[PDB]
């Protein structure tokens, strides 16, 4: 989680890609709880987290989406996220 | 994929684009999805992970699928299923007794 | 030269390292020349089309550097230029904190953000810990040595021997990929290719082609490809990454100091 | 006049009019109200500085229609301009491409790199309608890149009359800020445009625009007050030609 958290912020203010703006940059910097959120929601519904829980224990989970789940419920009884995370990760927009 | 391309053609700006693109339109997609507002009618913490699967992969398919069911696909996680018990000290097993 | 948006340049070492290529730099631009080769073929055909005025478009880039080291350092004579493996001792352990002002921010910001969760973290994993192996009698899961250990992880990483020369590493390579990237993409404006710090005690030249680092305190010149610059940033990541995390993990504290 | 100007100034003014002249923005200024020879400025313009004020012409002119289909986001709004301009060709297109086809003026595209030789084998007079769409195609990226980065975006602004210019002022102010609104992504609850007048169309929509801000302070840390205007009294081809003859007698 520190490394990710650390790649994130490297990723976000020192890279050279030069298609990272200035907006996106401030509004992750910027907002609240937004730089934990996106090292913390797992990758399978849409975060940047790609460490699933029960990867410590078992190599084969299953499928991804089901082990997500699963971790979001943990961090919201463990304080890490709030239940408005999980409506906003069940409300999201569909792809194409 | 530069030198083939140079050697074959067919390459084009707007065919690249994606590609150039990808990172910013990750970091866009998260942003849309952290500032939505929602509402507290359905509690979801309360369900079990294979039930939010399901009710996650109808509301994301719904374009295709409709309301038909898709099956084949959600197992559970070995975490949340298991509840281990050591038993010593003389005393049953709680979850056998 | 290509163009285009999708080609980035090498992030980490993939190539092996040939002493030909580092010869061959000290030979372009007229330096004395610290390596002794078993077939110096490479440095006679260098030499000869320096004589004749045959040098290829990078090489003459690389080149013109000359006159800009001798405009800066007037007493460059003086200087004594140390081969790549003799080198490694210090450039192992290389800090110029003038130049690294820019990842120590974010790295802070890093730090708080975690910071702001250890809590969370330690109870998720007693919760985990005592839904896996419940003991009716006592075994209290909070006095662990390896949970306890989860709120100091950034202050482990931040104070450890390793930080700033990983930090200043960094942020020679970050220049260097970004002058190599600037090669490649769009340009409008030519100007100077190259990228120059000054301190009271380091003198660095970071150029897509080559790195020079100089101190002036005993007088002594480093010489490097762009291969060796990824070479010695993720060696010295690794050892930073190493020592840290020998020492959180109980099990390898001894380790650490080993 | 222009003798306290110096040579960048002179040189942006150019690129700046160049663009204004190419993208026929001041006619479409005069309907919301109710020179062959172009190859010497080409020659003697800055490349960066026209691409950018190209983007943003390009982008203001379809702000309306933006609005009106109601479109999020800067890759969809870079996808249906550049979908619309395809289908439906324009005369600004046919203005570049006979531009563009001199052979001087291909080579300083080539050699800036916005032709691309590896995305098609094109030459002076093979194509012009493809290197158009391509000049395009980059135009609007760097325009949106350089908005989003908190760059300033300055056009000219001139006519004979004073009122008229205002009047142009005001219906650019317009267009620029419903460009505004659809790049914040906040589009999809603003009040109808439909059959209106460009005043009220500009009081309603600064009204939405603060009402958002009274919202969040920042609307998406999207830069608003990037606008640099300035008017002269003479008009804009007078202006073109005024800074070319300067330039031309210092020597460049
Ligand atoms: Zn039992």
């Amino acid at each position: 989680i520190f490394k990710n958290i650390q790649q994130l912020y490297i990723a976000l203010g020192m890279n050279i890609n030069p298609t990272i703006t200035q907006n996106i940059k401030d509004q992750y910097f910027k907002n609240s709880n937004w730089m934990q959120y996106a090292s913390l929601i797992p990758a399978s519904v849409g975060g940047f987290n790609y460490m699933a829980m029960s990867r410590c224990f078992v190599r084969n989970i299953g499928d991804p989406s089901v082990a997500a789940l699963a971790d979001i419920k943990r961090f919201i009884k463990a304080n890490l996220l709030d239940r408005s995370v999980l409506y906003r990760i069940m409300n999201q927009e569909p792809g194409e | 994929l530069i030198r083939v391309g140079i050697n074959r053609g067919g390459l084009t700006y707007s065919l690249l684009r994606k590609i150039s693109n990808y990172d910013l339109v990750q970091y866009e997609t998260l942003s849309r999805t952290l500032r939505l507002i929602v509402s507290d009618k359905i509690r979801y913490e309360d369900m079990c992970s294979v039930d939010l699967a399901i009710a996650l992969r109808q509301k994301m398919w719904i374009h295709l699928s409709g309301g038909r069911m898709i099956s084949g696909l959600e197992t559970p996680d070995p975490l949340e299923l298991l509840s281990g018990v050591v038993i010593t000290g003389s005393e049953h097993c709680k979850i056998c007794y | 030269g290509t163009v285009s948006d999708i080609l980035y340049p090498e992030c980490h070492l993939n190539s092996p390292i040939v002493k030909g290529k580092i010869a061959q730099l000290h030979t372009i631009m007229s330096l004395p020349q610290p390596y002794d080769m078993d077939d110096d073929s490479i440095l006679v055909i260098t030499r000869q089309k320096i004589k004749l005025n045959k040098l290829d478009k990078r090489q003459r880039s690389i080149r013109r550097l000359k006159l800009i080291l001798t405009e800066k350092v007037n007493d460059l004579g003086k200087y004594t230029f140390i081969r790549y493996p003799e080198m490694s001792k210090e450039m192992f352990k290389l800090y110029i904190p003038g130049i690294n002002s820019k990842v120590t921010e974010l790295l802070l910001k890093a730090d708080r953000t975690y910071s702001q969760m250890t809590d969370g973290l330690r109870d998720l994993w007693i919760n985990v810990l005592s839904k896996l192996a419940s003991k009716n009698d006592g075994s209290n899961y909070d006095l662990n040595e390896e949970i306890n250990n989860i709120s100091k992880v950034h202050t482990t990483y931040k104070s450890d021997k390793w930080y700033n020369p990983f930090k200043t590493w960094f942020t020679i390579k970050y220049d260097m990929r970004r002058l190599q990237k600037a090669r490649n993409e769009i340009t409008f404006n030519v100007g100077k290719d190259y990228n120059l710090l000054e301190d009271q005690k380091n003198f660095l030249l970071i150029h897509p082609e080559l790195v020079l680092i100089l101190d002036k305190q005993n007088y002594n010149g480093y010489l490097i490809t762009p291969e060796l610059v990824l070479m010695y940033c993720d060696v010295v990541e690794g050892r930073w990454n190493i020592s840290a995390c020998a020492k959180l993990d109980p099990k390898l504290q001894s380790m650490y100091q080993k | 006049d222009m003798n306290y100007w110096d040579d960048t100034d002179i040189i942006h003014a150019i690129s700046i009019c160049t663009a204004i002249t190419i993208a026929d923005t001041m006619s479409q200024l005069d309907r919301d109200n109710l020179i062959n020879s172009l190859i010497t400025e080409f020659l003697t313009l800055d490349i960066l500085v026209f691409l950018k004020t190209f983007g943003g012409l390009l982008v203001n002119q379809f702000a309306y229609t933006l609005y009106s289909l109601k479109i999020e986001g800067r890759d969809l709004i870079w996808d249906y301009i550049m979908r619309t301009l395809r289908d439906t060709s324009h005369s600004i297109l046919k203005v570049l491409s006979n531009a563009l086809s001199h052979p001087k003026v291909f080579k300083r595209f080539w050699d800036c790199g916005v032709l691309n030789p590896i995305y098609g084998p094109n030459t002076a007079s093979q194509d012009q309608i493809k290197l158009a769409l391509s000049i395009c195609e980059y135009a609007l990226d760097l325009f949106m890149r350089e908005w989003l980065n908190g760059v300033s975006l300055e056009i000219y602004i001139c006519d004979s009359d004073m009122e008229v210019a205002n009047d142009r002022k005001q219906a650019f102010i317009s267009r620029h800020l419903s460009f505004v609104c659809c790049l914040a992504e906040i589009a999809s609850f603003g009040p109808n445009l439909l059959n209106l007048t460009y005043l009220e169309r500009l009081d309603l929509l600064k009204q939405y625009l603060e009402l958002n801000i009274k919202e969040d302070p920042t609307l998406k840390y999207v830069q608003i007050s990037g606008l640099l205007i300035k008017s002269f009294p003479s008009t804009v081809t007078y202006v073109r030609k005024t800074a070319i003859k300067y330039l031309r007698i210092r020597g460049i």
